[PDB]
DNA sequence: ATCAATATCCACCTGCAGATTCTACCAAAAGTGTATTTGGAAACTGCTCCATCAAAAGGCATGTTCAGCTGAATTCAGCTGAACATGCCTTTTGATGGAGCAGTTTCCAAATACACTTTTGGTAGAATCTGCAGGTGGATATTGAT
DNA sequence: ATCAATATCCACCTGCAGATTCTACCAAAAGTGTATTTGGAAACTGCTCCATCAAAAGGCATGTTCAGCTGAATTCAGCTGAACATGCCTTTTGATGGAGCAGTTTCCAAATACACTTTTGGTAGAATCTGCAGGTGGATATTGAT
């Protein structure tokens, strides 16, 4: 499902980030390194999902994974 | 004798009940001071006063009276102290801060 | 009340 | 039954900017804000305790992590606001 | 038939996409990847619509943030265009690798 | 006065993994320093997992879940081992 | 009367189980510490140290050395991917570097 | 008594010294502006992990700054030390 | 009168400066720096020689993995120089400054 | 720099649905009044650890010279990646239903917190061993000149 | 393709600073006997989540053309490396005085622990507004041609 996420998308990523002139090689270099941080902080929401005994991953799991990996998010919940 | 809730005798909004009941919910340490939760109480209310302000300009400058996520990414990003002590924080819908580097410029 | 850094002061 | 910061942060923002409303998700924005800062001041003055064999946390473990956690002139502004509050509450 | 240079709709994005704050991602093509990751982690799992937006906000903030740095990285080798070997090393730098 | 230390426990550990070896006062401070790092990551770590689920205590539960956050991998799969076998080994008393 | 195991011996662990349990109470993580919670960390304490142990026992052994220093824990360190990780962000003091020099950097 | 005034030690700091960490670094070639850029950042480092540790040193009502101070300094920074106590 | 070739003798350093943990930085000039900078933070100090090593340690490793950066971001300019321009590079993408 | 001629934006105006703001009430916190512990501050003072200082010496820092070769500037062409027009489909979205669950109560056995009361294991020095750091010297490789 | 001039490597040696071993008090486990919670184990809600269903719209994939940029190749000035002479100051090793920790006591002012008594803060309906989302039409920018 990683080829999901377009060119165009991440070209527009890249455009928020200041970005005027992109090699052909980096979208597969992002949807690498995209995958990777889902991963990561995924692994960790259900980490907290599995020892609450619960089946739903929540906002919360989420945010505290992030939290975790110094990725503070605010918005979800503190 | 009446009631005086403490955020009221220490002259503040934020509310010093609560945070005392934090502080002691939250096993920082075994005691917690008297003074404690009025001097962070004071602290909490400082800080959200000083980030109202600003993201509040930040509205007026995009001239809407409501504040929306961005007008806090503004705030936020355009002052360089809070912009240091929220540097690992993400504000859902901030957006970034405009910003082209030179050289990408035509000419 | 609360003295802000821009000089204004809150309630 | 689930409490949060939203009638503060929003007095504050009336004594601030009558004129000025906010959205609900920047009030959960704001939200978040307090919860962070709440638990770095607390945490730090934790640790402040402990390294010191106290077991008691008093303004003076607050202000001490304040001075840690704010930079420059919000370092200036939050320990006066604390000390006048603590001093303005100590009285009556 | 007319045309604009090219650099010159690149940079007009610049503007625009720095300007707003939407989500930059397709919802459901991410909403499918999650649950993909997800599910090697743990079968038959749910998840708060709040959750993924969640996720979105963090991940696609995290690469913005990347790609400011990236951008730095080829305007330091006197380039112009990011190439994988910019991410590398702002990576590398950041201390993700 | 008595400073407490770990050197008893990691000359211990060190004489099993490698009888011949020994080590200096400041490679023995690096480990003590190790072993209290550590031990108060996993302790935090979990202090949070009792908190978010509004639970006063802190089992060997906490602990585990502690450890597969922090450690990294193959040193979580080896952690978890070590652990659970202690606590099995001690329950039999 | 019963003569005394100490739960380190119950566990069959080297590391004071009794005084993990009683650094865990003293540092108030929690109101309440569960039974089993200091002999699990403290067997991971155990472990964490071993290995360690025996990678910097390795790198003693290959520098000629008896004797293990900083340098061989550095060593240990840094040339493992998971124990590099968890102190990815730690100091050895006395620890030096991996020698490593860009190929670039070398002679054409 | 009082010692001698302490002024302008950030210079002993040396180029060699400089250039000696650089090698350990892994350089090879350094251009002549980066020794006073190193002296700069070198001595916004120590001010930063000092402030806190002298901050912890206050707090404790003491006169003296221990290794303490400085390693939950280092700490604080994300700097952690190990060797020091702790 | 023999002579070794530019760079010949900087790489003989990289060796050996790798190969030892010895501080590099003389300890007399490091300590009375951090009395400087203590002081004027607040007067009449005093440091636990301890104290002051840390500082070393912490001082020197940190300024070694600085330069592994600016090393690298020489080399990504197709440099082998490390110039202010790269030590810049390190400490912006690090965080360490806006 | 102008002159046109595409396209891009930008303001001014306007109506309105989705949120925001505001009301109307109740449990759950927060505040009081009393009764207990309790910490950590004050007051000595025992004593390591720190600040200074002295002196001798050689390890190292400075400054200078000189030329190798690295950085930067120029040139230039092959080809990668931007802009654009087209056309197909996957995403949006908008309910609708239903049911899998997170969230709540209400008991209980199990598990933990206490309060004392002996029993060791750990720590702090002295009493002993022993790696190994520096110091040589011979053999080997490396490097740079002819 | 060789030869001096160095640097590196490596085994042995030796005295010693820094481990290791050995003992004796004592704070901290450990063992028992009551006093409390704690958080499931079952028993049930309301509710968000998933699953279809089913159109339309932009949003994405293709393919074409070429602008301009990235990479390579060359040149040269001038910077930074290597090596040397000079001589300064850091390093070492010991001594002393004393400042300020840190260890022990002694004791109020401060905080905890109940048990009531009040007030606020949160929820869910009731009563409003701010942008958004569109619509021209007015300047603005971009690009090609004289
Ligand atoms: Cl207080
Ligand atoms: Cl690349
Ligand atoms: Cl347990
Ligand atoms: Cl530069
Ligand atoms: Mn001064
Ligand atoms: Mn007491
Ligand atoms: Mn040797
Ligand atoms: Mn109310
Ligand atoms: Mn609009």
């Amino acid at each position: 499902n990683i080829q999901g996420i377009t060119k165009p998308a991440i070209r527009r990523l890249a455009r928020r980030g200041g970005v005027k002139r992109i090699s052909g090689l980096i979208y597969e270099e992002t949807r690498g390194v995209l995958k990777v941080f889902l991963e990561n902080v995924i692994r960790d929401a259900v980490t907290y999902t599995e020892h609450a005994k619960r089946k739903t991953v929540t906002a919360m799991d989420v945010v505290y994974a992030l939290k975790r990996q110094g990725r503070t998010l605010y918005g979800f919940g503190g | 004798a009446k009631a005086k809730t403490r955020s009221s005798r220490a002259g503040l909004q934020f509310p010093v009940g609560r945070v005392h009941r934090l502080l002691r919910k939250g096993n920082y340490s075994e005691r917690v001071g008297a003074g404690a939760p009025v001097y962070l109480a004071a602290v909490l209310e400082y800080l959200t006063a000083e980030i109202l302000e600003l993201a509040g300009n930040a509205a007026r400058d995009n001239k809407k009276t409501r504040i929306i996520p961005r007008h806090l990414q503004l705030a936020i990003r355009n002052d360089e102290e809070l912009n240091k002590l929220l540097g690992r924080v993400t504000i859902a819908q901030g957006g970034v801060l405009p910003n082209i580097q030179a050289v990408l410029l035509p000419k | 009340g609360m003295r802000l850094r821009s000089g204004r002061s809150t309630g | 039954r689930k409490e949060s910061y939203s009638i503060y942060v929003y007095k504050v923002l009336k004594q601030v900017h009558p004129d000025t409303g906010i959205s609900s998700k920047a009030m959960g924005i704001m939200n978040s804000f307090v919860n962070d800062i709440f638990e770095r001041i607390a945490g730090e003055a934790s640790r402040l305790a402990h390294y010191n064999k106290r077991s008691t946390i008093t303004s003076r473990e607050i202000q001490t992590a304040v001075r840690l956690l704010l930079p420059g002139e919000l370092a200036k502004h939050a320990v006066s606001e604390g000390t006048k509050a603590v001093t303005k509450y100590t009285s009556a | 038939p007319h045309r604009y240079r090219p650099g010159t709709v690149a940079l007009r994005e610049i503007r625009r996409y720095q300007k707003s704050t939407e989500l930059l991602i397709r919802k459901l093509p991410f909403q499918r990847l999650v649950r993909e990751i997800a599910q090697d982690f743990k079968t038959d799992l749910r998840f708060q619509s709040s959750a993924v937006m969640a996720l979105q906000e963090a991940c696609e903030a995290y690469l913005v943030g990347l790609f400011e740095d990236t951008n730095l990285c080829a305007i330091h080798a006197k380039r112009v265009t990011i190439m994988p070997k910019d991410i590398q090393l702002a990576r590398r730098i950041r201390g993700e690798r």
